[PDB]
């Protein structure tokens, strides 16, 4: 699962 | 004497406190207030302040804006 | 030439709801009107306040209710 923020 | 009030806003993260101030008198219809209530949470709605791409870097101008990327993050303050 | 349709994720905001905003690269003369047609397009989708709760779960429905004792309510939309 890809995840990335901000 | 006007009442504040806190409304919490249902499924919504992160947890943030909306507060309207009404008055029992000025309030003419409880619609009215309904709708006092939406506005006031569309203001608490911060204002877009940066933009950033999935991958992180930051999108500060037009040509950024129109390369190949068609999904944004966006930050307020 | 030709539009864009852009889609905007709200930092750290739940449920995850894409706001799609439709810019032109011969229209938007500016990058702070673009933040700012982004801003209009988020407030938009903000569902209007349909009902009210107390906290224990109680709809409030008339102005009688809404000024009682307690000051804290949840909002509901559609």
């Amino acid at each position: 699962p890809e995840s990335s923020e901000g | 004497r006007p009442k504040l009030v806190t409304i919490i806003r249902s499924g919504v993260k992160p947890r943030k406190a909306v507060r309207v101030l009404l008055n029992k008198k000025t309030a003419h219809s409880f619609e009215q207030v309904l709708t006092d209530i939406t506005e006031a949470i569309k203001l608490e709605t911060g204002v877009v302040k940066k933009l950033y791409t999935l991958d992180g870097k930051q999108v500060t101008c037009l040509h950024d804006f129109f390369g190949d990327d068609d999904v944004f993050i966006a930050c307020g303050p």
